[PDB]
């Protein structure tokens, strides 16, 4: 079923959602998600590197946890964007 | 195909109406890993009658009269355990053992679930229909004392309250 | 096949034969997700904005029942929850929603599944659903026509009024 040969695995690997979107638009996600995990470390390295006022585990926001959890969606989405590209979709 | 309780789902295969109070409920499905749901009907009846009798002992407790003697008047129904005494409990977890020890068979067994001879007269002389009629309004009645169980346990222990204090 | 909303654009397939299908779906949302829950989707979302937007213009007009908690004094259907969460009215509320919910979620497992039950379809008051499929088909669309105004207006409503602080013209 899923067993593949070749260079590139087929499209079904990529579940039944992502198989059907343009490479394109998964490339786009993937640099989105990748930005805004780097904005969230960078923005929350200010706080934990802030004097004092982060007592009691201020630093820590759940916007930011959130976001940064586009990093690993960021890998994934590009890894199926180049999936989709070599599947010609 | 569809339950009739839940009319949005399908309704499980054993659930078919032959046994008593089958409304066709069973939305998690835990009725097909179950050979039979003979066991499961008996612990239905058997957990419904223990609260049936709670209930209606808590309310006695709390607003009736109590017997004779010391230790057997404290109102408050979960003091009344250590009130009461060791032994006293004790007598009564015996003979419950005994009973269940008893019937074992009939528990495991594959004979009417529920029926451990204790019919009274009753149940008697009526055709089939009718024993169906009685059957079913025990487990409507088991199924409410359960649930009433819930609610009169936690709303003691949540609220502080009489069962019959209704006040806002 | 151009799409009717869109002139320009393809129309999208997938959500053709649905009801309140006017062929506007521009990034294809469609194509990707399974349709019966998006359908799912629309019309809760929209089922629970038309409520929400009526209770909060019921509440701005006045409204309140009685006897009211002394905490409820004085609130605009806005700074509303937090004092209706302490005194306990909206967990009281939350435990049978979150009951119907989950009781839901399995009826969506087994749409989605293939069990025939349609989208959104709970088989609640179907009586005044009417007889032909025609009328029934209009009630539907009635529903959705009504939904998504409602989900708009919410949004209207809590956004000027939060931001302006101003009662119910311009809530
Ligand atoms: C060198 C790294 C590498 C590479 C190239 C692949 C390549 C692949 N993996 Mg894989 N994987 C890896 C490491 C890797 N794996 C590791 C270390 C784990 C954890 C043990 C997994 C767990 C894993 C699972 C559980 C699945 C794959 C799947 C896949 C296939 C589709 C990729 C996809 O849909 O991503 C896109 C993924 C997302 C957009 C989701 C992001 C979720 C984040 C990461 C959390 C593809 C053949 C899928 C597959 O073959 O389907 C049958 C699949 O279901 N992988
Ligand atoms: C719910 C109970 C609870 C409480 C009171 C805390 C309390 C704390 N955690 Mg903690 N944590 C918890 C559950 C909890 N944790 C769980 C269940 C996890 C697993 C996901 C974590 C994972 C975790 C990490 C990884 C980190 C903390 C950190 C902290 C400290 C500052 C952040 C803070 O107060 O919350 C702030 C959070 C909010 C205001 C809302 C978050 C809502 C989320 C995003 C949903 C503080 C000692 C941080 C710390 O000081 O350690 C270095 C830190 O880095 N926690
Ligand atoms: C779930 C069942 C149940 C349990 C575990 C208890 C437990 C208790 N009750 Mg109680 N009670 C119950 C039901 C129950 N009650 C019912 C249904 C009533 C109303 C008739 C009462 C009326 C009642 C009073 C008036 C008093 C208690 C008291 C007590 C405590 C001392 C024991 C005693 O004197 O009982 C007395 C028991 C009775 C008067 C009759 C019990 C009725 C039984 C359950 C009939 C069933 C018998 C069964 C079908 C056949 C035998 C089973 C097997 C062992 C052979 C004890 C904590 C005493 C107390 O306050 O202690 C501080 C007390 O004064 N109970
Ligand atoms: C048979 C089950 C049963 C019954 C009869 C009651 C009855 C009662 N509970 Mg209770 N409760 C139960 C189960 C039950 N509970 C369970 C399972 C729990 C959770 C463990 C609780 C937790 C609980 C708490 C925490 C509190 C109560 C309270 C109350 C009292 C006021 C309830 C109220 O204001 O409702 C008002 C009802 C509404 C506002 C909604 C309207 C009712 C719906 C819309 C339709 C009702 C019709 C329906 C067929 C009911 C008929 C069945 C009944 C007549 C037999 C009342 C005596 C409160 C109290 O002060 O009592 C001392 C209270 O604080 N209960
Ligand atoms: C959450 C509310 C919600 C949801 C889930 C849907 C879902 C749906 N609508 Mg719908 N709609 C809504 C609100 C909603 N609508 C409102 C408020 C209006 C009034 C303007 C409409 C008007 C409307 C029309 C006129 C049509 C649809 C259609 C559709 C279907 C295809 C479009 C799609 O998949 O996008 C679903 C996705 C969303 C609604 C939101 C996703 C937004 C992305 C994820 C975020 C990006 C935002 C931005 C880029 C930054 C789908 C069932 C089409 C159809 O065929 O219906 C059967 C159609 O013709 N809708
Ligand atoms: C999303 C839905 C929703 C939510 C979350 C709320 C939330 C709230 N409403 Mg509300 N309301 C709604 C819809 C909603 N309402 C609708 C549709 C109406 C029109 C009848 C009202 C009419 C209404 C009044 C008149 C009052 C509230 C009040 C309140 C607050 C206390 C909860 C309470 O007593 O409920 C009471 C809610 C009702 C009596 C609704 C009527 C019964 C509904 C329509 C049936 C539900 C169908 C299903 C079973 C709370 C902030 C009270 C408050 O504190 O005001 C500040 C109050 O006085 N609301
Ligand atoms: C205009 C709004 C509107 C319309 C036209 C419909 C129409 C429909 N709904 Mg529905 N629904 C609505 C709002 C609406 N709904 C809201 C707000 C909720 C959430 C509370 C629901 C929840 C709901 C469920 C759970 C189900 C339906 C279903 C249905 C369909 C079956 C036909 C039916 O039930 O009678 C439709 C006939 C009418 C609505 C005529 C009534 C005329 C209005 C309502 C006057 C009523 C007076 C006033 C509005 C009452 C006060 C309510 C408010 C103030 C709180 C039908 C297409 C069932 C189905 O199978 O769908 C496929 C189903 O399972 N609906
Ligand atoms: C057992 C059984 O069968 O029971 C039956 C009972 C019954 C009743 C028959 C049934 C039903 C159906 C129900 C409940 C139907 C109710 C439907 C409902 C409640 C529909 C509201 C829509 C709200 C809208 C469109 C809001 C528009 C608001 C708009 C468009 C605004 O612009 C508002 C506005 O604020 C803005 C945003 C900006 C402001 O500056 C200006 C103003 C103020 C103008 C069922 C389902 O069959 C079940
Ligand atoms: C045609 C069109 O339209 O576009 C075109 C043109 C254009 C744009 C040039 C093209 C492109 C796009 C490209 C090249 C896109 C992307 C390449 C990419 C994105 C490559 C790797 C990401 C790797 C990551 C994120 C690795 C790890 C992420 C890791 C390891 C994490 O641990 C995240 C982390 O979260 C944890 C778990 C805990 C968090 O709390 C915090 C941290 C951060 C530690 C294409 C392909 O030609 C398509
Ligand atoms: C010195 C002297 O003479 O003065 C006396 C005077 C006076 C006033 C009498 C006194 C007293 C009080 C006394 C003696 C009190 C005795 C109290 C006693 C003996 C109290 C309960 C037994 C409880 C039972 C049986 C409960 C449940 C039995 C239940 C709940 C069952 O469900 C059985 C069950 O079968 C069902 C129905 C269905 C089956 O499928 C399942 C099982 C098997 C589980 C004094 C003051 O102490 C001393
Ligand atoms: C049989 C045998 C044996 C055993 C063996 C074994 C058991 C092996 C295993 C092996 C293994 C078991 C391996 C593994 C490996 C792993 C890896 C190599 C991993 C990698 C990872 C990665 C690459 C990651 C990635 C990522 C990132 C970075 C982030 C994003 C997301 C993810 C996660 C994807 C012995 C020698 C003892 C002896 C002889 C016989």
């Amino acid at each position: 079923d899923m067993t593949w040969e070749g260079e590139y695995p087929p499209s079904k690997v990529l579940g039944p959602i992502m198989s059907k979107m343009p490479s394109g638009l998964l490339a786009i996600i993937s640099m989105a998600s990748l930005g805004v995990c780097v904005y969230s470390c960078v923005q929350t390295g200010f706080l934990l590197r802030e004097p004092g006022a982060i007592e009691n585990g201020s630093w820590v926001r759940w916007y930011y946890v959130v976001e940064g959890l586009g990093g690993p969606l960021a890998w994934g989405t590009h890894v199926a964007s180049w999936i989709q590209r070599k599947n010609g979709m | 195909e569809m339950s009739k309780s839940i009319p949005f789902l399908t309704v499980p295969e054993k659930l078919d109406g032959s046994m008593a109070g089958d409304v066709g409920f069973d939305p998690m499905g835990l009725s097909d890993i179950q050979t039979d749901l003979n066991y499961a009907r008996w612990a239905e009846l058997k957990h419904g009658r223990i609260c049936m009798l709670a209930v209606v002992g808590m309310v006695w407790q709390e607003y009736g009269p109590h017997l004779p003697g010391d230790a057997y008047a404290t109102k408050d129904p979960w003091e009344a355990i250590s009130s009461v005494g060791f032994a006293s409990n004790f007598q009564t977890l015996l003979a419950i053992g005994v009973v269940e020890l008893a019937n074992w068979n009939k528990y495991y067994g594959d004979g009417t679930p529920g029926d451990i001879g204790w019919t009274g007269g009753q149940l008697s002389k009526m055709n089939d229909a009718q024993i169906k009629t009685r059957m079913e309004s025990e487990i409507v009645h088991c199924r409410l004392a359960m649930i009433a169980f819930i609610g009169a346990t936690h709303q003691t222990f949540l609220l502080h309250k009489g069962l019959l204090d209704f006040s806002y | 096949a151009k799409s009717k909303a869109l002139p320009w654009l393809p129309n999208p397939s997938n959500l053709d034969g649905r009801i309140g299908a006017n062929g506007f779906d521009p990034l294809g949302i469609s194509e990707y997700f399974p349709v019966d829950y998006l359908v799912e989707s629309e019309i809760k979302h929209g089922r629970v904005c038309m409520m929400a937007w009526a209770g909060y213009v019921a509440v701005d007009l006045g409204a309140r029942i009685y006897p009211l908690p002394e905490s409820m004094q004085g609130v605009t259907s806005a700074t509303a929850h937090d004092p209706a969460v302490a005194f306990g009215s909206m967990g009281n509320m939350f435990i049978w929603i979150a009951l119907f919910e989950m009781v839901g979620w399995i009826g969506l497992s087994q749409t989605l599944q293939g069990s025939g039950r349609e989208p959104g379809d709970f088989g609640w008051g179907k009586q005044f659903m009417g007889k032909t499929q025609a009328e029934i088909d209009t009630m539907k669309l009635k529903e959705l026509t009504n939904g998504r105004a409602a989900m708009l207006a919410f949004a209207g409503v809590v956004t000027q009024s939060v931001l302006y602080d101003k009662g119910f013209p311009y809530f």
